[PDB]
């Protein structure tokens, strides 16, 4: 599958997501952004079935943006992840379920704390210090279980990610064409345009 | 064909009154008197069996109905409306409660359901409000004994004792002179029989009077034995005889 | 009286009348005249087309329903469109499912039944148009008169519309004559064009003002307008 | 107060449904038609007013068949009459489909009865502007019926309705009294032609065309058939001769 | 199942329920809008029949349909909510399928259509609301101001007002707004807006709210002070004469 | 048809007013008065039970104050039965919100929803509006203590202090006179009682004719608490405030 | 009250009749058809000088070969236009050709009587008739240039020239005298511009009036103000020449 | 203001005129009926009046067989009478199907009474201008008589009567029971009970009956049937030899 | 299990000249190894100078032709007897065919 990583440090949440988009025998694109911004302080990465992926992401995005305007307020990352789970849990028992796995990373401006939520297509949600979907976790969880600390800086977090990405690039069968990293903190969402060699 | 009456028949008048509700209450006023008294260990509801012909058999016509084994009802107004209300009430008790919690609903709750049924007949399209006022007496483990009254508007209030229909005003008064928070069940059965005598003109006996109570459990009325926790219905209808025996000490 | 019973079609008057239907019948008479007549080989329709300004066209009044059936209208144009279109399907259905051309008499029963439904239920409204149906089927030439009341009658000839009474008398007089105009189309049309002019008064039938249709033994239902009718004026 | 006659399902203070009563007025206003129950069948006849010469003779048939054994004729709003027959035909089809046997006349009668009666329960429909005489032969005998707009109907020895319903009824009663043992199929046909001519007096201004049909166990094999040609002319004469 | 035709034609060719809907607007509080050369301002008067409110939570007169468009109204408040919601939903849906936020003309045309739909659908009455929709098309800097009414008709204005006394305040604007030279400043544009509301609000610092919308989703509401400051400077222009 | 009996509950008056809404308001104006006073540390809900009797059970009673959420409650003025219908759907909206977002429903979102439902009966359906006016008292972590009001029209607004039902004109004036932004819950509890006491149409303002409630944030905790005073608690506080 | 689709004793549909009265109150619109194309013009008629006149859309395109003008309750035309445009596009998708101006018109007219509280004939859900009239003008290979008047009654007529709106009976009278089977497009433009000027309350200029045409060559185009401003000037001069 | 008399909604007095007027319609046929209970049977009597000589006297009836055990006589126009009979037959059939036993007389009555109550509350349904008397020999209650009206009201009877001259029949029957002191007809054969019915019917109406002026229905254990002109004539003779 | 399709064989050929066009097809109709008819026309004149053949599963070919012929009929009714150009007939047939995209007419059609 694609690569969906997420690590929550001291004052932010970092999301790393593969750029490759392969269909069968060809890599159609090597600069894909598998992420959507749900609100100024909430970012969502996703991976899964071809069409369902972007469709579901954009659908959720539309709803949270509608809520924002109606209420002139921004939902907490927790509220958002609960809304996202409920949606997946509906789809799971429908005629044609969305086969999408997501990572919701956001900075709760009310508690002033970063948060990372992992939700699979069945509607299985769990909050963690770090998470991943698919085979990614199989190589990365041991590295994070080892080098992860709750007080890490955004800078240490990026190094720790780089470590994971290198491991993925050594043992994984697929050439996922590197990742796109984004940081969510008290100042919104920003992208690390220089990870191709950081 | 097809009910083209999708609009309300009960609406607000410039003064703020809801005509049909008023008129329905007027219908209740013309109705035979019925009452309910609450004691410390039971409740009693009673009414007059106004026979509409000597050839008719007044037993085949009950004004006092069991809703659940611990809840009974009585009314004043239009008998047919009451009848169908009772069927619906018994049914909603199951579908909205027993079938979900495995136990009969507490009195206030069933009353609330009944009141809902009536409220809807006040606003839904193409219908008239029910032309009755009910008095529901029941008992449940966490609320004890209670007595309620439901009006055509769908409103309901809890009473210590009250009367509805024809001589309601005269009887509501008499009850205020004879009620205290220490009455035993038998006492209220007495107070009841007296209050009802002033309302009845002719024959006043066990065949012209219908009276039931919510009291202790009746294991002899359960029909089976073997389940310790099932002790019997608290609702009991007094027999023609049980009444006459008490009428002597009237 | 009437005022209290003409609110809709579902109401009967104390005398047993259906005023809304009667009012629809009135929209017919206020319509332009059209005539119908048939021999034993052909059936013809002649109609006077009405216009608005001298800058407007002359609203058609003849509709083809199938290769062997068609009609002329008098009253609300829309209602004739709805009815003719319904007739077009019934004809089409008979062809596709039974590979059978629809009997003119049956097209009439169909129309009658469709009309009747709008005179017994609330909300609807009677059709405000009269129709003249002609056709050639397994039983020869045919002419039918359709009234929104739901009444359909088979005739040898007839007319509807304003002053329609003139032509109707002429035909009732010319009967023995035209009914034997077999094998000669040109003549049956002339008989019709003389019956029609028996209801003129305002003007005289011109080229872009006259409309004629015919069907029969070996003639598919065809309509004639403009120069094509010139030889009959 | 008043206004009780403006809506269909409304009861007037006297327990009547005026709108149904007004439908009757539309029936009394129509042509006269009749039914004569005979010893092994029934005969139906109707007056067909000739508006003008332009009407194609013998082409605007009014009598209708239901299934293969039932005949229906009616006075009043013709379109309503058809609507009622259409329903009758479905009602019959449905019965035969489920029960195999063709629908008994009595049963068919009630089907029409309930449908007509139904149109007097709601103010969103108009009562039927027709009275109907129908009947035929079934498992056990012949049956003649007449159905009023109110939905009311009964079995009859003979029946009539329309403009000249009284003249007709007068003639029918004589028949019943003067033929206690029963009338014959052949007889009833002529007799019917006569009653129609007589009852035509109450409309003797416009010329008319006669129409007969019959259903007889012996004469038509229990099947409804129209009377045409010789048998028809024979009855026309029998009447034309007795009207003088 | 209720489909009674409530909006129908009368002998003179009028649809009385739409007309009566307009009377509901006449009774609504006043609302004005004026477009500058680089902005648009919406002003709305606040009733005083009852004062002791909580302004923090009480629903304000101006609403954001999207980050770049706002909408004000005059008429029945409850009705305006139904319209605001639909407009907001459509705003997001348009972004989702067109991948571009709505233009002001588009949003206006949608709101108008909804209003019109309710003037010829059985079982419903027209909206007793008239609206002013303003903002800036995506990536565009030319201000847009539009008005819609119960009938479903809409059009753009250099400046416009609706509500009670809109008649008066429109007069002011007609002889105070030079298309030739529009309020080339956010400041003088707000001034012109307060000036017109004063012709009818009769001393109401707390009875005049104002919102300023600039290009690229730059919308902000002024506070009492900032407004009362304009009120102050304007009453001087009068006495200084 | 039926059109004859359609009152047309959702149409405008030539003046642009909604007949039924206006009449429904007129109805409300005769219901027991209810006051809502918002303090810096809590909210007070006071209502006067319209009509009572010695026999009326006041312990098992609740005809004006209802708990919607754990942080929201309402004061009812008008048709109790109508009120319950609304209250129940409001209680459901609260839970759906919680199940969806795992957070309690912000006060205004719950109020707007209920108001939208009322608004609906104003524009379509041909049904009469709800003869109910609510005073909402609740707390959320965005605006803290809030107080709202909604009537039959579907319109709603926020207040510092407000009243619904009878004598609101008199009541609003008194509140507007002694209310002060810095007030404390207990101060409001007294303002609430004094105000009712002066507008009551009854002789005296006894406990048996009142319902009382407060939504405080009991400092000794850190959470929000809803207290619905019991008869005895009202009798006490009614004596403390000097009304004995 | 009384059924919305009820007949008057004279055999007319009440609602449709009143419908027309509403159209009589609308802004004037005129159409002239020549063998060089069809021209459509309308009276903008802004209700206040603050209303930006060019946001008044009373002339719209249906397809490249069909355009139209409205008069009366203009808001009621929106969905009729939508229906029209769809019909045009749809017809092209199914048959790979252009919809005939007459067919397009017939389709629009079909919507006309689809009103009532429950008329037994289909599912006509619409509470009342439309309160607007339309002048549909286009071109097709079979019948060349055409002008149609579509009313709320459901009927439509083909006109060589036609005016609808407040100044209709007046302008129609004029058109009766001015129109001849050999007018040129230039003549028609002026002729519309001229008769509009006569029936409008305001002094017609390139701001309270708008022109447009449909020619087999460039299709339907709406004349921008500059182009119209000159045609107005050119007219003022030919009139001042006698 | 004046329409509270056209549909079933309350009048200021709290009444329902349409229901009262529907009651008026029940006497429209000017017929009288009465039911009495035997020892182990139930007998119904109803005047039969065939005015038209053209009618087939055999198709003129107001007595109906609803089930193998229930009989129903109607007082009101025949069209509503048949609407009621059909619905009752259907209701009876379905009940047997779903619950496994014959629908009791009183239960069918309650059901029909409930159906009628609905026309009393819902505006689009009109009440039926009829009064239905149901009779049977129930397997649990024995001889039974239950009657329902347009108000949705119903009750069991020791005996009953319906029609224009209903009051004379009732007081007549009342007086007879005040005498016998029992709530029924102490007779083993239904033939005699049928005779008592015809007898006391005559005494109260003050009219003699020929075999075609009556219509008789009898309900016995497991069966309800109607008599023929001849079975009646035989009954008429027996009474003739006592007076 | 029921198979809704069959193969009646046959073959059709179409060649367009400069001012004419031909559309031929054998007249043999079969089922498996049997012959159902030695003469069952498979190429039709549908009016407006259009010949058409839908070869493959006869029942499907028939339904399509039938539907298209009816198409032409209504084209005339709805558009003032206008003649259906062949390119228009082609686009129309595409919609007739795609209409059953998920339960195809088992035919190769030529016009």
């Amino acid at each position: 599958m694609d690569i969906i990583l997420g690590i929550r440090v001291q004052d932010s949440v970092i999301l790393a997501s593969s750029k490759a988009v392969t269909r069968g025998i060809s890599v159609l694109k090597d600069s894909d952004d598998k992420t959507r911004q749900l609100s100024p302080h909430t970012l969502m990465s996703f991976a899964g079935e071809a069409g369902d992926t972007v469709q579901f992401a954009e659908y959720i995005q539309a709803n949270i943006q509608l809520y924002s305007i109606r209420e002139d307020y921004e939902l907490s990352p927790q509220a958002v992840s609960s809304f996202v789970r409920q949606e997946l849990a509906k789809s799971i028992r429908s005629r044609r379920p969305y086969q999408v796995n997501v990572l919701i990373g956001g900075y709760d401006k009310k508690k002033n704390k970063p948060e990372l939520y992992q939700i699979d297509y069945l509607g299985t949600k769990v909050e963690l210090p770090y998470g991943a979907h698919g085979y990614s976790g199989f190589y990365t969880f041991s590295l994070l279980d080892h080098h992860y600390r709750p007080d890490m800086t955004t800078e240490e977090g990026l190094d720790l990610l780089k470590l994971c990405v290198q491991e993925l690039e050594k043992r994984m069968p697929m050439d996922f064409k590197g990742v796109i990293v984004k940081i969510v903190d008290k100042d919104g969402i920003r992208q690390v345009d220089d990870f191709q060699a950081q | 064909m097809t009910d083209r009456y999708s609009f309300s028949l009960t609406t607000f008048s410039p003064s703020g009154k809801l005509g049909q509700i008023d008129y329905a209450l007027t219908a209740v006023k013309q109705g035979v008197t019925s009452l309910g008294i609450k004691a410390t260990n039971g409740v009693v509801i009673a009414t007059e069996k106004k026979s509409s012909s000597p050839l008719a058999m007044s037993e085949t016509l009950s004004k006092v109905s069991l809703l659940t084994p611990d809840i009974g009802a009585v009314y004043s107004g239009m008998g047919p409306d009451y009848r169908v209300l009772v069927d619906k009430s018994r049914k909603v008790a199951h579908t909205s409660y027993k079938r979900i919690y495995g136990e009969y609903p507490p009195t206030k709750l069933l009353v609330s359901e009944v009141a809902k049924i009536m409220q809807e007949a006040t606003q839904s399209g193409g219908v008239r409000p029910f032309g009755v006022s009910l008095l529901i007496a029941g008992h449940d483990e966490f609320n004890g004994f209670s007595l309620y009254q439901v009006d055509p508007s769908g409103s309901y209030f809890p009473w210590k004792a009250t009367a509805i229909g024809k001589g309601s005003v005269a009887a509501k008064t008499f009850l205020e002179k004879r009620w205290n928070d220490e009455l035993e069940l038998e006492d209220a059965i007495h107070i009841a029989l007296l209050t009802l005598k002033e309302s009845v003109e002719g024959e006043f006996n066990g065949d012209t009077i219908e009276l039931a109570i919510i009291g202790d459990e009746n294991p002899d009325l359960l029909g089976y034995t073997g389940i310790p926790t099932d002790k019997g219905p608290r609702f009991r209808k007094l027999t023609s005889q049980e009444i006459n025996d008490r009428l002597e000490a009237l | 009286f009437r005022n209290n019973y003409d609110g809709d079609t579902v109401t009967f008057s104390p005398t047993g009348r259906l005023f809304q239907v009667e009012y629809a019948l009135e929209a017919i008479k206020q319509g332009s005249v059209t005539v119908g007549l048939r021999s034993n080989t052909h059936a013809v329709l002649v109609a006077l087309k009405r216009n608005a300004d001298e800058l407007s066209s002359y609203q058609k009044k003849i509709i083809k329903c199938d290769e062997h059936m068609g009609l002329s209208l008098a009253g609300l144009a829309p209602d004739a469109r709805v009815l003719s279109n319904y007739l077009r399907q019934q004809c089409n259905y008979s062809s596709l499912v039974f590979n059978r051309k629809l009997a003119v008499e049956r097209a009439g029963h169909l129309l009658c039944d469709k009309a009747q439904k709008n005179t017994q239920s609330y909300g609807g409204r009677p059709y405000g148009v009269g129709l003249l149906i002609i056709g050639y089927d397994k039983s020869g030439a045919h002419l039918l008169e359709f009234q929104p009341s739901g009444n359909v009658t088979e005739l040898y000839g007839t007319a509807i519309g304003a002053r329609s009474q003139g032509a109707k008398t002429y035909l009732e007089r010319t009967l023995d004559t035209f009914i034997k105009i077999d094998g000669n189309p040109d003549e049956l049309i002339k008989a019709g064009v003389e019956a029609i002019s028996q209801s003129l008064r305002d003007e005289s039938l011109t080229v872009d003002n006259l409309s004629i249709a015919i069907v029969g033994k070996d003639t598919p239902f065809t309509i004639y307008d403009g120069e094509a009718v010139a030889k009959y004026i | 107060g008043t206004g009780y006659d403006l809506s269909n399902s409304v009861f007037s203070p006297d327990g009547r449904n005026f709108q149904v009563e007004y439908a009757v007025k539309a029936v009394e206003n129509g042509t006269t038609s009749i039914g004569i129950k005979c010893n092994d069948g029934v005969v139906f006849a109707v007056e067909k007013l000739i508006t003008s010469k332009l009407l194609v003779p013998q082409k605007n048939v009014k009598i209708q068949v239901v299934d293969r054994h039932i005949g229906c004729v009616y006075s009043g709003l013709i379109p309503d009459g058809r609507h009622l027959v259409n329903r009758g035909r479905e009602e019959a089809a449905s019965f035969k489909k489920l029960y195999k046997t063709p629908i008994p006349i009595p049963a068919f009668a009630d089907r029409l009865g309930q449908y007509v009666q139904a149109h007097t329960l709601y103010n969103s429909v108009r009562p039927f502007g027709v009275s109907t005489i129908f009947g035929g032969v079934d498992k056990n005998g012949a049956h003649l019926y007449m159905l009023e707009p109110s939905g009311s109907y009964w079995g009859y020895k003979g029946a009539a309705t329309g403009k000249g319903r009284q003249s007709a009824k007068a003639e029918l009663e004589k028949l019943v009294d003067h033929h206690p043992e029963g009338l014959s199929a052949r007889e009833a046909v002529k007799q019917a032609a006569k009653i129609i001519y007589l009852a035509h007096e109450d409309n003797k201004e416009k010329d008319f065309e006669l129409e007969i049909s019959w259903c007889s166990l012996s004469e038509t094999n229990g099947l409804h058939k129209f009377v045409k040609g010789d048998l028809l002319q024979e009855a026309i004469d029998f009447a034309q001769k007795e009207i003088n | 199942g209720y489909d009674r035709a409530l909006s129908i034609f009368s002998p003179d060719g009028h649809i009385f329920q739409v007309e009566y809907a307009l009377e509901a607007v006449k009774r609504g509080t006043c609302a004005v809008g004026v477009k500058g050369k680089n902005c648009v301002v919406l002003g709305c008067e606040r009733r005083s029949t009852l004062k002791l409110q909580d302004t923090r939570i009480t629903p304000s007169k101006v609403s954001k349909i999207d980050s770049h468009v706002v909408l004000s109204f005059s008429g029945l408040n409850a009705d305006s909510r139904i319209l605001i919601e639909k407009a907001r939903v459509e705003a997001q849906s348009h972004r989702l399928t067109l991948e571009d936020p709505v233009t002001v003309e588009y949003l206006t045309r949608y709101v108008a259509g909804v209003q019109q739909r309710y003037t010829q659908s059985g079982g419903v009455r027209p909206f007793g609301v008239s609206t002013l929709i303003a903002g800036f098309d995506p990536r565009d800097d030319e201000p847009k101001l539009y008005q819609t009414e119960p009938s479903g008709i809409y059009s753009s204005w250099s400046a416009q007002t609706i509500g009670r006394n809109s008649k008066t305040v429109r007069e002011f604007l007609e002889k105070n707004y030079d298309r030739k030279e529009p309020p080339a400043t956010v400041e003088e544009c707000v001034k012109l807006t307060v000036r017109s509301l004063l012709e009818v609000v009769q001393t109401g610092a707390k009875n005049i709210e104002i919102t300023v919308v600039k290009p690229d989703s730059d919308i902000v509401a002024l506070s009492s002070e900032e407004i009362n400051q304009y009120v102050t400077q304007i009453e001087q222009e009068k006495q200084e004469q | 048809g039926s059109r004859r009996y359609d009152s047309r509950t959702t149409i405008f008056s030539p003046e642009g007013r909604l007949y039924q809404v206006e009449y429904a308001l007129e109805s409300i104006s005769h219901a027991g008065t209810a006051i809502g006073i918002m303090a810096s540390d809590g909210i007070v809900l006071a209502a006067e039970r319209k009509v009572t009797s010695t026999l009326l059970e006041q312990d098992t009673s609740t005809e004006k104050l209802y708990k919607l959420n754990d942080k929201i409650a309402v004061a009812v003025a008008g048709l109790t039965a109508d009120a319950e219908i609304l209250i129940n759907t409001a209680r459901i909206h609260a839970q759906n919100y919680l199940k969806t977002y795992n957070e309690d429903i912000p006060v205004e979102i719950l109020v707007r929803r209920l108001s939208d439902i009322k608004q609906g009966y104003t524009q379509h359906g041909g049904l009469r509006p709800f003869g109910v006016s609510f005073i909402y008292a609740g707390y959320d972590d965005r605006y803290g203590y809030q107080l709202y009001t909604s009537n039959p029209s579907g319109n709603y607004t926020g207040w510092k202090a407000i009243s619904v039902g009878a004598n609101t004109s008199a009541a609003q004036t008194l509140l507007q006179m002694d209310y002060k932004d810095d007030m404390k819950v207990d101060d409001a509890i007294e303002l609430a009682l004094k105000t009712l006491s002066k507008t009551t149409d009854s002789s005296a303002l006894t406990y048996d004719r009142l319902e009382f409630a407060t939504i405080r944030k009991g400092a000794n905790d850190g959470e929000v608490y809803q207290k619905i005073f019991k008869p005895q608690e009202i009798k006490d506080i009614l004596v403390k405030t000097g009304i004995t | 009250d009384r059924g919305v689709s009820t007949f008057s004793p004279e055999g007319r549909l009440f609602q449709v009749e009143y419908s027309l009265e509403a159209i009589k109150l609308g802004s004037t619109a005129i159409g002239i058809a020549t063998k060089e194309g069809v021209v459509l013009g309308v009276e903008k008629r802004a209700t206040s000088p603050l209303l930006e006149s060019d946001s008044i859309e009373k002339i719209v395109e249906i397809d490249r070969h069909i355009g139209c003008a409205m008069s009366g309750l203009t808001a009621d035309a929106r969905s009729m236009i939508e229906h029209a445009r769809t019909a045009a596009v749809t017809h092209n998708l199914y048959y790979d050709e252009d919809i005939n101006v007459e067919s397009l018109t017939q389709s629009v007219c079909d919507l006309a009587l689809r009103f009532g509280e429950g008329a037994s004939g289909e599912e006509r859900l619409m509470s009342r008739p439309f309160g607007v009239a339309l002048l549909i003008a286009g071109h097709d290979a079979d019948d060349g240039y055409q002008l149609f008047h579509a009313e709320p009654s459901g009927t439509f007529y083909r006109y060589n020239a036609k005016a609808i709106g407040s100044g209709s009976e007046g302008a129609q009278a004029e058109l009766l005298n001015e129109w001849h089977s050999s007018l040129t497009l230039k003549e028609a433009e002026l002729l519309v511009l001229k008769i509009l000027k006569q029936v409008m309350e305001e002094k017609l200029d390139e701001n309270n009036a708008q022109l447009s045409c449909i020619t087999k060559q460039d299709g339907f185009k709406i004349y921008d103000n500059e182009k119209t401003a000159e045609l107005i000037k050119e007219l003022k001069e030919k009139e001042a020449a006698e | 203001a004046g329409y509270d008399r056209h549909i079933t909604i309350f009048s200021p007095e709290g009444r329902l005129y349409q229901v009262e007027y529907a009651f008026k319609a029940t006497n429209q046929t000017n017929i009288n009926s009465l039911a009495v209970r035997g020892k182990d049977c139930t007998v119904v009597i109803s005047q039969k009046k065939v005015p038209d000589k053209l009618l087939d006297p055999t198709t003129v009836s107001y007595i109906f067989c609803i089930s193998r055990t229930i009989g129903m006589v109607v007082n009101g126009p025949i069209p509503d009478a048949r609407n009621a009979a059909l619905r009752a037959k259907a209701e009876a059939a379905e009940f047997r199907y779903k619950y496994g036993y014959d629908m009791p007389c009183d239960v069918l009555a309650k059901r029909m009474a409930n159906l009628s109550q609905i026309y009393t509350q819902r505006a689009y349904m009109r009440p039926l201008g009829v009064i239905l008397t149901f009779v049977s020999v129930d397997e649990e209650l024995g001889p039974s008589i239950y009657k329902t009206d347009p108000a949705g009201y119903y009750v069991g009877y020791k005996a009953t009567a319906t029609g224009p001259k209903q009051q004379e029949i009732t007081t007549n029957l009342e007086n007879h029971f005040k005498k016998s002191k029992i709530d029924h007809i102490n007779e083993e054969s239904w033939e005699k009970v049928v005779e008592f019915a015809i007898t006391h019917m005559i005494d109260a109406l003050g009219t003699e009956f020929s075999k075609n002026d009556l219509e008789v229905g009898v309900a016995t254990k497991d069966k309800f049937f109607t008599l023929s002109a001849e079975n009646i004539e035989e009954r008429l003779v027996a009474i003739a030899e006592q007076d | 299990q029921f198979n809704p399709y069959g193969d009646n064989g046959g073959t059709i050929l179409g060649i367009a000249g400069e001012d004419f066009a031909v559309l031929a097809g054998d007249t043999r109709n079969i089922t498996d190894y049997s012959i159902n008819s030695r003469y069952e026309p498979k190429v039709f004149d549908c009016g407006d100078n259009i010949v058409m053949s839908a070869n493959g599963f006869a029942a499907d070919g028939d339904a399509l032709v039938k539907r298209f012929k009816n198409s032409v009929k209504w084209y005339h009714f709805d558009h003032n007897d206008k003649k259906l150009s062949i390119n228009s007939a082609a686009r129309n047939i595409q919609h007739l065919l795609y209409g059953k995209r998920f339960f195809p007419y088992y035919v190769h059609t030529i016009i």
